[PDB]
């Protein structure tokens, strides 16, 4: 692969590499695929191989990663949640 | 005891394009 | 996404954006997601988004988290089973 | 070495609402 | 869940709660879930709960566990590997 | 690093009962 | 599972037993399975048992293993990238 | 903090055989 506007990544803090869980809001598909840094500022979010089977052109998806911790860590950390607009520009 | 944390989310993003045969 | 009321979460020991598996007894369906901290006592157990193609309301569900730890802690870990009525308050 | 081991089961909960357009 | 003859778990060295993928040789569903420690010398293969809705009584199964392993333990590392008969018991 | 490796495999063992129900 | 030519698996650092991703071109399926090491040159790609319902001969396939490291070496690590001929040998 | 970064991939590789019945 999913190829994510550079702004995007540093605004939600993904690696290129780092694994990620796309979910569709139109078909409902849920799939593991890794982020590739796209154009900053693109608005790009592409689906790379196997994965536009299932993901497509149009479709509204939620972008996850996760992160293992130990319990004192996890009951303290603030994940980094970041919307868009219908171009994929954060809020 | 390690727990799996919610990290990182993009809320309602829009897929622009879909290449099948990507080579990279 | 799920969101689980603030008693059960404290009963079966889940934070705020613990990584959960749901699935559901009525079609099969399973899926890997997050828990949201709901309404304390009201019993809510919500399908936020994309997971709603997949559990649908009037469904039994069985809500499960998983912790990655060190072969020691493993053999001695017990974990928090949670049972509830028919208006999910525990037992 | 690290073994994922159940934590927590809610066990035979009822679905008591969904909604597709969730914004949160 | 998946409720599996002591004898099977201490020949495969799984733990009651650890997580378990079963694959079903004969439809080819995939899910993951976790052990219960069924009665030994039973050979008992059980399906509990939602997992009952894709592998099947007299359904041909493997069962799989991973372990989280830092590369020099992982180049070193002897999984249990356990071939059972018609009726679940080890070889 | 951690890689994710095979710690255990029973192979080709036959499903004996499934419960739709089971409480446990 | 996957068999796999040992000259692909030092090419991409695979061991043998480490969890692998396999998504397919042709049909769009996705599972996790393990590796196996295949004859060194011979370009095996092998599927073995419950996956052979899902990815079959000719299918064109992308292989996938993941590794779980501390943000700091994340920032930096390199993935190993193996470009394959129509033959299966390495570019 | 452990994040899953890629670390492997055979990209565009062609299934030679596939075998059911495998035993190994
Ligand atoms: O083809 C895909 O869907 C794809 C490509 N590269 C990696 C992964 Cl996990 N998926
Ligand atoms: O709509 C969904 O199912 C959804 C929403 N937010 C996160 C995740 Cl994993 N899933
Ligand atoms: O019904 C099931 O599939 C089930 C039951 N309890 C735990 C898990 Cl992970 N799955
Ligand atoms: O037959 C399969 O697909 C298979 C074989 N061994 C392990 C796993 Cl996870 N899957």
């Amino acid at each position: 692969x999913v190829t994510i506007d550079a702004d995007l990544m540093d605004a939600a803090d993904l690696l290129e590499g780092e694994q990620v869980t796309i979910v569709d809001i139109d078909n409902g598909a849920r799939l593991v695929t890794y982020a590739i840094t796209g154009e900053r500022g693109s608005g790009v979010i592409g689906i790379n191989g196997a994965a536009a089977h299932l993901v497509h052109p149009g479709d509204l998806v939620i972008l996850i990663a996760y992160a293992t911790m130990d319990d004192a860590r996890a009951r303290t950390y603030q994940p980094r949640i970041v919307f868009v607009d219908a171009y994929n520009k954060p809020i | 005891m390690l727990r799996t944390m919610l990290k990182s989310k993009i809320h309602r993003a829009t897929v622009t394009c879909a290449d099948l045969h990507y080579v990279g």
